[PDB]
DNA sequence: GATCAAGCTCAAGTACTTAAGCCTGGTCTATACTAGTACTGCC
RNA sequence: UAUAUACAUAAAGACCAGGC
DNA sequence: GGCAGTACTAGTATGAAAGTACTTGAGCTTGATC
């Protein structure tokens, strides 16, 4: 009787902003991103790809409790390199990496029928 | 069990250990064994609380 | 919340908490609360006094 | 010696019963009588 | 100095009060005797 | 046009089964 | 056709507790009287 509906994982109703940014008052340079409506599907390959540029000293992810979706990401750069910065070059990073696997797994298949 | 038999096995020495199994009447005895200690748990909470 | 479990045998068995609301239908709380009101989780119940 | 504790031997303090299960007295020897086993055995014929 | 009666104390027997905390389900709840009313059969 | 349909009833007890 | 008797229905009436405390009875000692 209280089971939650199953498609509230991924959908988002009125009002709910899927990244949400705020500052982090503890460290210079730090910024923490909420994620609404993820998992660990999409926060871990972020974090992994963050962990690869040499300008950020650190990058974590979390889901806060696992009844409720969301993931919370803090990162710290080094100065003079945003945190907004990093979490995009992340994104834009792995985009440049599926849409290269995605046209090499085409070729094989092809290869790979009568090859 | 033969009468008057005060040997280790008789009496309730069980030298299996749970993982070789029981054999049967060492399952029989340990099944007695286990039973005083259902019995002291259903008897003492009330005792305790009263 | 005050929050209970019967029968309590020392005053730790009622101890005051502190709402955090989730889904589906059973109380949640920390294992290391397990200590004082002696409950293991296999079909045990507990009962919430809402000052 | 087989002494009550536990519970049973709760309700006996608590209750303040006038017999308990198991009332026992301990005794303690003065002089050479607690040294010498002999000695002493002579005292725990006299108690007995 | 002795005996009997009365009073007081001790021991034994009989009677009275209690036996965990919370919670969820189910099934089942008078019978017998007496009186009054209605129907049937007989004069 | 105005105004109105406002809540109560499922008794109690007994035994039995189970839960922690 | 009418009255009496019998039967049926409805309502009313009644083994495997333990311990402590109090009361009663019996026995012993002391005092008074012959
Ligand atoms: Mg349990």
């Amino acid at each position: 009787m209280n089971a939650p509906p199953a498609f509230e994982s991924f959908l988002l109703f009125e009002g709910e902003k899927k990244i949400t940014i705020n500052k982090d008052t503890k460290v210079p340079n730090a910024c923490l991103f909420t994620i609404n409506k993820e998992d660990h599907t999409l926060g871990n390959i972020i974090k992994s790809q963050l962990l690869k540029d040499p300008q950020v000293l650190f990058a974590g992810y979390k889901v806060p409790h696992p009844l409720e979706h969301k993931i919370i990401i803090r990162v710290q750069t080094t100065p003079d390199y945003s945190p907004q910065e990093a979490f995009t070059n992340a994104i834009t990073d792995l985009i440049s990496e599926l849409s290269l696997l995605e046209e090499r797994f085409r070729v094989a298949i092809k290869d790979k029928q009568e090859g | 069990f033969i009468k008057d038999d005060y040997g280790p096995e008789s009496r309730g020495f069980v030298e299996n250990s749970y993982l070789a199994g029981l054999t049967p009447t060492e399952f029989f005895f340990h099944a007695m064994g286990g039973r005083e200690g259902l019995i002291d748990t259903a008897v003492k909470t009330a005792e305790t609380g009263y | 919340v005050i929050f209970n479990r019967q029968p309590t045998l020392h005053k730790m068995s009622m101890m005051g908490h502190r709402v955090r609301i989730l889904p589906w239908s059973t109380f949640r709380l920390n294992l290391s609360v397990t200590t004082p009101y002696n409950a293991d989780f296999d079909g045990d119940e507990m009962n919430l006094h809402l000052p | 010696k087989n002494v009550t504790l536990g519970v049973p031997r709760l309700k006996e303090l608590i209750n303040i019963s006038k017999k308990p299960k198991t009332p026992s007295l301990t005794v303690f020897l003065l002089g050479q009588s607690a040294r010498d086993a002999e000695r002493a055995k002579d005292i725990l014929c006299r108690l007995e």
